[PDB]
């Protein structure tokens, strides 16, 4: 373990939300379907 | 540069005081005199006869020339072969010196595109200013006032999302200016991106040439060795340098000079300092006698008042560029405003 | 008595073990140099609101213009103005003024990103974890008299030990205020201290280091790293006239000189 | 899932309550749902008169705060966590049959004279 | 300012100072000075304890 120490290195940001934001866009389009729907009455 | 100028000048500071208070505590009468170099002293071999010789306070000591070397030498096993030792003054380790959006715009044209038709959906039920004005009290804070319901819903944890995401960017993603020591991976494997150097002819150099388990160090500083340790203050103030192998109280009282220079957080090779000598002499046993009487009191404590001992959010990070945009906003609608005044 | 009696008088030939250095010990025998540093120690438990408001005075300033030229909200927009700074919807008047809707609008999201960037003084007040320091050291105001403070504290040190010399040749006073408060044991002044039968300890740094650093939870919380304190070291007590010092320094040379120590 | 079920459920006992104001003591009858769910974001959209009515939308609003405060809490959760995609799983990948069968044609080779 | 302290301090409780139920190893110095606290064995007879 001591020359796997010494010879060997184990190791292991910026802004995403591309999925919340397409919820958003999911949400608003059944809204519009909604609204689409309600535009008859 | 200068060959042979040699002026008597003032010298004063830790070790002079340290002299002075030797000699008022023994019977002697004294001589400083400088080293005609910035080197402590290695062995080298000289080019004819092939033999190692020294230089440096060691070589002058040896030749006769002086006396006692005082300064913080580095006391070391090659060093001791040679000459004899006293007790050590200065206790310190080792150290390192070092320095120290595009999605908002489509959010701004989805509410623009979500505003049109809202008015679009205000005109089809069976008036303007009033639904565009309501809009700019909606977005920033009957059919028509559930999409609103809706979308203030949306408002609201767009910008929820927005203090989260800006939280993250300034809590954790932070570059890590600092090295924490010897075992930086980037420092075991070096490159022309990371200047670590050390003093030309210094102690550390043969302490690092006995570690032959770091023989990519040793070079690697071969190529950045500098005079002077002043120099290197010089190159890294001048961002120049990147990191520097030097004792730990030097670069605090540095640090305390300018708060612009960080030490690191390892703290390793925790030796100590003392006074250069000579063999086998009658100012052996009185001297260190001496030296431990300074610190068996506190007088180790008031060269530290003399020296050692003393030193020398704001809400500014990314928010003035925004103020001074704010600022400017309001003047360039001022303008606006005039052809409101021009409308009316 | 002791290990300064078995050197001294030369029934032994030399101290490898634990040994504090003063002045007549090193006058009896000769030490060798130290390798270890350990000391002593003692074991215990502006503008931006200025801008805000020139700034604010301008707001108020346009709006007051604006509403001059186009029904109370002359001397009444402070409140409005101060009070969507703090954006909690306190109903205060109907914004009729587009310069006064525009302006106030940028002010708020100005407002709202400055509160998130008040959450973001706060986490950052709260990552940077305190660490307070009751008694800086030996020349603390404290270790004058207890008098002084309405609670008289209590420390003490280790029985027959070189710090009680240590003390009675800085302060014969301490030695007399630590008369009244002597003790036996070293656990027994560690269970004194987690108790709570004893408010200080003094004794070595390095000792004390290493019961920290094992302790269960880290209650004891120790004094700097030897600032205002003795800061000596450690060496290998020898005979006068012995041949094997040279050897032994040697060894020691190497051993701190390669990482090995 | 039921999050928003318990909130719907609690919605409608809000506006039954609301109701009940309006048949003891003005146009919030059906309404109440409109400035109540305004009044969960904190959106100020152009008033409570009702004392039940007032008392029962101060103790909504501050479930409305503690709520908030918990999707900040659930925000700060999935701020936590961070991942990595693996497209191969191992020798089992759909990869390893035909790279016609995905639409950019790859590529993966071994040393020369090998055991591999 | 009090429900911005109240938002920070629940953030702060709850977010940092979580409790540690793991020990990552052998290299935790409360299982070099064990207690009556932190119960830890093996097999009796086990190729471990050898
Ligand atoms: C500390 O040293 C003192 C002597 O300076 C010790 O006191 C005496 O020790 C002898 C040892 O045989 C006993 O027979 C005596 O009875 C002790 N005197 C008294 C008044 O009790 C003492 O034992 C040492 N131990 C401590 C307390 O650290
Ligand atoms: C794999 O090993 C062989 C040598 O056995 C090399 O392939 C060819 O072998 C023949 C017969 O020895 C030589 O005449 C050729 O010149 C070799 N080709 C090359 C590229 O030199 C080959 O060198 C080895 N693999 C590689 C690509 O290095
Ligand atoms: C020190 O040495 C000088 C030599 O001349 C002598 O005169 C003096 O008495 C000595 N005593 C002191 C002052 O230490
Ligand atoms: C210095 O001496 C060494 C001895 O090996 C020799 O190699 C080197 O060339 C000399 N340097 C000079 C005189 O340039
Ligand atoms: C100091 O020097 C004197 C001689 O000048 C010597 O007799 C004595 O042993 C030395 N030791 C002391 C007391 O420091």
């Amino acid at each position: 373990e001591e020359l796997e120490t010494l010879w060997l290195t184990g190791i292991c940001s910026s802004q995403l939300d591309i999925d919340n934001m397409a919820g958003v866009f999911y949400m608003l389009a059944a809204a519009m379907a909604l609204s689409l729907i309600t535009f008859i009455w | 540069g200068s060959p042979r100028h040699t002026v008597p000048q003032c010298c004063y500071g830790f070790c002079i005081d340290l002299l002075i208070k030797l000699a008022r505590t023994m019977n002697f009468t004294y001589e400083v005199h400088l080293v005609a170099d910035g080197k402590f002293g290695t062995q080298e071999r000289v080019n004819n006869s092939n033999k190692k010789e020294w230089n440096g306070m060691m070589g002058e000591l040896l030749s006769g020339q002086a006396d006692m070397i005082v300064a913080p030498l580095t006391i070391n096993n090659e060093r001791a072969q040679y000459i004899e030792f006293s007790k050590p003054f200065k206790y310190q380790g080792l150290t390192i010196l070092v320095k120290k959006s595009t999605l908002w715009l489509l959010v701004g044209l989805s509410v623009h595109v979500v505003a049109v038709m809202l008015y679009l959906l205000d005109r089809f039920s069976p008036t303007l200013s009033s639904a565009m004005w309501f809009s700019w009290g909606v977005l920033l804070n009957f059919s028509a006032r559930i999409l609103g319901m809706v979308w203030a819903g949306f408002a609201m944890i767009i910008v929820a999302s927005y203090t989260a995401n800006l939280a993250a960017f300034l809590v954790l993603d932070r570059p890590e200016e600092r090295i924490t020591g010897i075992n930086d991976p980037r420092l075991r494997n070096p490159s022309d991106k990371f200047i670590y150097a050390t003093v030309k002819q210094s102690s550390v150099d043969i302490y690092f040439r006995r570690q032959v388990e770091l023989s990519t160090m040793y070079r690697h500083m071969e190529k950045h060795n500098y005079e002077s340790a002043a120099e290197a203050i010089q190159a890294v103030r001048d961002n120049k340098l990147h990191a520097f192998i030097w004792d730990s109280a030097v670069l605090e009282f540095e640090a305390s000079q300018k708060c612009d220079l960080v030490t690191t957080g390892e703290l390793f090779f925790r030796s100590g300092f003392g006074i250069g000598m000579r063999k086998d002499s009658p100012w052996k046993q009185n001297v260190s006698l001496s030296i431990l009487k300074s610190h068996e009191n506190g007088f180790m404590e008031d060269l530290d008042k003399t020296w050692v001992r003393y030193q020398e959010t704001l809400t500014f990070e990314n928010m003035a560029g925004v103020f001074m945009l704010v600022a400017g906003g309001i003047v360039a609608g001022i303008f606006l405003i005039f052809i409101e005044i021009a409308y009316k | 008595n002791g290990m300064i009696g078995e050197v001294v008088y030369q029934r032994a030939v030399m101290a490898v073990g634990s040994l504090t250095i003063n002045e007549e010990r090193s006058e009896v025998v000769d030490f060798s140099v130290p390798f270890v540093e350990t000391g002593i120690s003692v074991m215990v438990s502006a503008s931006v609101w200025v801008m805000m408001f020139v700034m604010l005075l301008i707001v108020s300033a346009i709006a007051v213009f604006v509403f001059e030229y186009f029904s109370f909200t002359i001397g009444k927009a402070i409140w409005l103005l101060w009070g969507l700074v703090f954006n909690n919807s306190v109903p205060v008047q109907n914004p009729k003024g587009t310069t006064s809707k525009i302006m106030v609008s940028v002010w708020a999201f100005f407002a709202v990103i400055f509160l998130a960037s008040y959450t973001a003084n706060l986490a950052a007040f709260m990552i940077q974890e305190e660490f307070v320091d009751q008694v800086t050291g030996l020349s603390d105001k404290k270790f004058q008299r207890p008098h002084d403070y309405s609670p008289p504290f209590r420390f003490g040190t280790v029985p027959n030990g070189s710090t009680e010399r240590n003390i009675r040749n800085n302060y014969p006073y301490m030695h007399q205020y630590m008369t009244r408060f002597n003790q036996r044991g070293v656990e027994d002044a560690l269970v004194s201290l987690k108790t709570g039968k004893l408010d200080a300890f003094i004794y070595d740094a390095a000792v004390l280091n290493y019961k920290a650093g094992r302790d269960e939870g880290c209650k004891l919380v120790t004094i700097g790293s030897g600032y205002i304190f003795a800061t000596t070291g450690y060496g290998i007590a020898l005979q006068k006239g012995s041949p094997w010092k040279r050897q032994i320094d040697l060894a020691l040379l190497q051993f701190v000189g390669d990482g090995e120590m």
